[PDB]
RNA sequence: GGAGGUUGGCUUAGAAGCAGCCACCCUUUAAAGAAAGCGUAAUAGCUCACUAGUCGAGUCGGCCUGCGCGGAAGAUGUAAC
RNA sequence: GAUGUCGGCUCAUCACAUCCUGGGGCUGAAGCCGGUCCCAAGGGUAUGGCUGUUCGCCAUUUAAAGUGGUACGCGAGCUGG
C-alpha cells in the first residue's frame, strides 16, 4: 500500500495529539495521527520525551506500526550534545562552537548496538555521522 | 429623433424645453429613429427651474413624431411635432407626469412604466 | 530481442485458410477474422507460425514486425474478450444503454443517444461505468475513444468520462 | 504547442519524436514541455 | 525492497530526500545517494542510485564524413527547371 | 524638342505579417472575462468637433471601427484649401 521508508512523523514519545511540529502530516499516507498514540506508548522513557520525537515509521493498514528500536534519538539529542537547543542558520559551515567527540559517549551508552548498528563502535559512529546535521562537525 | 441633430421637444415635467439628437442607438450605422427606439440628447434650453441642467448628455426614448407608426394594416397615426422622454442610467424616466397621447405601440415589458402615467 | 523471430502457438480450436496472400482465422467465440498480408512475407505452416522477410531493406524489416502482432490479436480475439473499462465521473452524469443505443447524461441541453456499431455489444452494470466487448483491438479501441470525445475529463474537477487510465492530470489552487 | 526553430528535451521525460517529417517533441509528465516544430 | 540512525539544522502545519543558506558524512544490509526527482511548491506514493529473481544475444555513446530535413511570410496570374 | 507635384470626392483591385466573425493548443485558465501562440482572406470593417492637412487629440458609438502594395491607385474623372 505505502511502502516506502523516511516517512517523516515527529510527534511527542508517549503522546501523538501534539500536531504542530508536524501538523497535518500524515493524512495523504491514509491514517490519521490520533491512532499512532498506542504505538508511541509502546516507546517511551528512553527516546527523549517531552519534546516531540522522531521515529521512522513503517505505515501498515492492520492496526499495527512497529517502530524501529533505537533507543537514543540522534536526530534531536545531538543538539544536547554540543550544549545548544536551536541549531547554526546553515549546517557544517556555520558554526556556534562544534561538538567533539569526547562529548559524544553520554549518548551512545545505550545504543542497543544489534537494533541499530553491528558493533557499538559503529554506533558510535552512526552518531559520528549524525552529529553533522545542525551546525557541527565531528572533529575530536 | 429621425436624424442626429434633430430638434425635438420633451414629454415630461421635471425636464427641459427643447432637447437635440445627437446619436441614433442601435446597430452599425442606423440612420433613422422610429417610435419605440433609443437615441441620445443633448439638452439645449431648459426650464428656468426643473431638474436637469441645460448642456448634459442624457438619453431618451422617442414617442411621437410628423412621419407616424405604422401598424399591420393600412392605417397608420400621425402626429403633428416630434417629442422624447428621458430617461435615467437604467431606462426608467426621470419626470412624473407626461403631457399629452402616446401610442400603444410603444407598449413593451419595459416601458410599462410610461404607458400608465400617460393620458392616452 | 526483435518480436519477429517469437512465434504464435496458436490454441486449440484455430483454422488458418491461408492462401499464401490472404490469411484467415476461423475459432469459436466470434469468427469470420482475415488480414490480406503485405506481400514481402514469409508465412509458414505448422503447430505454431513463423514470419520472414525476404528484401533486407530498412520497410520489411518493420513489415515482418508489425504483420506479427496483428495476427496474433487475431488469435487472442477468438479466444479471449476485448475489453475496455470506462467509468463516469460528476454529478448529474449516468448511461442508460437501451439494446443497441448507449444514451448518456452529460450535462448537456439535448441528450447524446450514440449508436453501436455491428460486432460490439456494450453493456453498463452501474450508471457511471461502461463495459465494451468485442473481437478486435482496433475496433473496440475506436469505439471507446469516440465515446470519451463528448465530455473529455478536466484538470480542476475530473468532471468527466475517463478510462481505467487513473494517471489523469490534476491541478488545484 | 510551442513553435520554435530549436526543439531539445527539459526533463527525463521527454521523447523526441519525427511525425510526418516535423520535430515534434511530446512529455508525459507535464503539458507546457510540448514543442512543434524545429 | 528502495536505505540504519533521522526532522539533518535555525526555519516553516510542512523547509524532512523536494522554504533559504545548506548537510552530502557514517552505518543495520544482498541493497541504498540523509537524494536524482516530479508527487499534496510541500506529508504520501511511485520512481531514480542500488541488489535479488525473471529474460537468454548483442547493446550503448562519441568522432570524422557523402547526399538530404526544419529554420523559409507580399502584394494583376501557376510564376526562382 | 515637358512623365502636371500635397489633401478631399467618385470608383476600386490584390497581399496576409488577421481588426471582427470560424476552428484549436498552453495558461500563474474556478465561472464571466482574458493573455499568448499555430490554422483560416469567405463577407464585413462608424458618424462628428478642431486644423490645408494625411496624422493627431477629443465627444459619442459598434460584433469590429486592421496593416500594407497599386506613379506614397485614381486631374484626356471632379475640386484647387
Ligand atoms: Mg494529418
Ligand atoms: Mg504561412
Ligand atoms: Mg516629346
Ligand atoms: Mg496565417
Ligand atoms: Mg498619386
Ligand atoms: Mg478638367
Ligand atoms: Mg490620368
Amino acid at each position: 500500500k505505502k511502502i516506502q521508508a523516511y516517512i517523516k512523523l515527529q510527534v511527542k514519545a508517549g503522546q501523538a495529539n501534539p500536531s504542530p511540529p508536524v501538523g497535518p502530516a500524515l493524512g495523504q499516507h491514509g491514517v490519521n495521527i490520533m491512532e499512532f498514540c498506542k504505538a508511541f506508548n509502546a516507546k517511551t522513557q528512553g527516546q527523549e520525551p517531552g519534546l516531540p520525537t522522531p521515529v521512522i515509521i513503517t505505515v501498515y493498514s492492520d492496526r499495527s506500526f512497529t517502530f524501529e528500536t533505537k533507543s537514543t534519538p540522534a536526530a534531536v539529542l545531538l543538539k544536547k550534545a554540543a550544549g545548544i537547543t536551536s541549531g547554526s542558520a546553515r549546517p557544517n559551515s556555520q558554526k556556534v562552537g562544534t561538538v567533539t567527540r569526547a562529548q559524544l559517549e553520554e549518548i551512545a551508552k545505550t545504543k542497543q548496538a544489534d537494533l541499530t548498528a553491528a558493533d557499538l563502535d559503529a554506533a558510535v559512529r552512526t552518531i559520528a555521522g549524525s552529529a553533522r546535521s545542525m551546525g557541527l562537525n565531528v572533529e575530536g | 429623433m429621425i436624424q442626429t441633430q434633430s430638434m425635438l421637444d420633451v414629454a415630461d415635467n421635471s425636464g427641459a424645453r427643447r432637447v437635440m439628437c445627437i446619436k441614433v442607438l442601435g446597430g452599425s450605422h442606423r440612420r433613422y429613429a422610429g417610435i419605440g427606439d433609443i437615441i441620445k440628447v443633448t439638452v439645449k434650453e431648459a426650464i428656468p427651474r426643473g431638474k436637469v441642467k441645460k448642456g448634459q448628455v442624457m438619453t431618451a426614448v422617442v414617442v411621437r413624431t410628423k412621419h407616424g407608426v405604422r401598424r399591420t394594416d393600412g392605417s397608420i397615426i400621425r402626429f403633428d411635432g416630434n417629442a422624447a422622454v428621458l430617461l435615467n442610467n437604467k431606462q426608467e424616466p426621470i419626470g412624473t407626469r407626461i403631457f399629452g397621447p402616446v401610442t400603444r405601440e410603444l407598449r413593451t415589458e419595459k416601458f410599462m412604466k410610461i404607458v400608465s402615467l400617460a393620458p392616452e | 530481442s526483435r518480436v519477429a523471430k517469437n512465434p504464435v502457438k496458436l490454441p486449440a480450436g484455430v483454422e488458418i485458410k491461408l492462401a499464401g496472400q490472404q490469411l484467415s482465422i476461423k475459432g469459436a467465440k466470434g469468427a469470420l477474422e482475415l488480414k490480406v498480408h503485405p506481400s514481402v512475407e514469409v508465412i509458414q505452416d505448422s503447430g505454431e507460425l513463423r514470419f520472414a522477410a525476404r528484401n533486407g531493406d530498412q520497410q520489411t524489416r518493420a513489415m515482418a514486425g508489425t504483420t506479427r502482432a496483428l495476427v496474433n490479436n487475431m488469435v487472442v480475439g477468438v479466444s479471449q474478450g476485448f475489453e475496455r473499462k470506462l467509468q463516469l465521473v460528476g454529478v448529474g452524469y449516468k448511461a442508460q444503454a437501451k439494446g443497441q443505443v448507449l444514451s448518456l447524461s452529460l450535462g448537456f441541453s439535448h441528450p447524446v443517444d450514440y449508436e453501436l456499431p455491428a460486432g460490439i455489444v456494450a453493456e453498463t452494470p452501474s450508471q457511471t461505468d461502461i463495459l465494451i466487448k468485442g473481437i478486435d483491438k482496433q475496433l473496440v479501441g475506436q469505439v471507446a475513444a469516440e465515446i470519451r470525445d463528448f465530455r473529455p475529463p478536466e484538470p480542476y474537477k475530473g468532471k468527466g468520462v475517463r478510462y481505467a487510465d487513473e494517471v489523469v492530470r490534476r491541478k488545484e489552487a | 504547442m510551442k513553435v520554435r526553430a530549436s526543439v531539445k528535451k527539459l526533463c527525463r521525460n521527454c521523447k523526441i519524436i519525427r511525425r510526418d517529417g516535423i520535430v515534434r517533441v511530446i512529455c508525459s509528465a507535464e503539458p507546457r514541455h510540448k514543442q512543434r516544430q524545429g
